[PDB]
């Protein structure tokens, strides 16, 4: 059914635009991740890995 | 002529089968915020009054 | 990562939630109650009139 819009309808009555970011993170191959510079990898030493 | 908040205009309802899903296009309804009582499935609840 | 857009009334921009209950919410798009991520609104009522 119709779904229209004027620019006299108020608050509760405007067009949202709506864009919903969906994430998976969990035990799974990552292929989008932040801007984190990843360094040297170190072993045998305890490390904040 | 909705009363001022000073002395509120009470309303009784009685036996009826209210729907809570056509009331959406009487007002703009900038906040619908609910107590224990979620709007979701509050149209399969039977009240006292 | 998942983006879905599109665009909703200012009374439901809020209805999109996991486990909500209305008729976007749950005959157009449903979240699920594990859902991770998060959503994003702004008015277009400006561009949409
Ligand atoms: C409180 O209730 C309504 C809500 O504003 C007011 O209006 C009347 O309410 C009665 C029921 O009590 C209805 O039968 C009438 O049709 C309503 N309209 C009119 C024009 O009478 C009611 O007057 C309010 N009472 C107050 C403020 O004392």
């Amino acid at each position: 059914q119709s779904y229209g819009f004027r620019p006299t309808y108020g608050v509760g009555h405007q067009p949202y635009r709506v864009v919903v970011l969906s994430f998976e993170l969990l035990h799974a191959p990552a292929t989008v991740c932040g801007p984190k510079k990843s360094t040297n990898l170190v072993k045998n030493k305890c490390v904040n890995f | 002529r909705f009363a001022s908040v000073y002395a509120w205009n009470r309303t009784r309802i009685s036996n009826c089968v209210a729907d809570y899903s056509v009331l959406y296009n009487f007002a703009p309804f900038f906040a619908f915020k609910c107590y224990g009582v979620s709007p979701t499935k509050l149209n399969d609840l039977c009240f006292t009054n | 990562v998942y983006a879905d857009s599109f665009v909703i009334r200012g009374n439901e921009v809020s209805q999109i939630a996991p486990g909500q209950t209305g008729n976007i919410a749950d005959y157009n798009y449903k979240l699920p109650d594990d859902f991770t991520g998060c959503v994003i609104a702004w008015n277009s009522n400006k561009l949409d009139s």
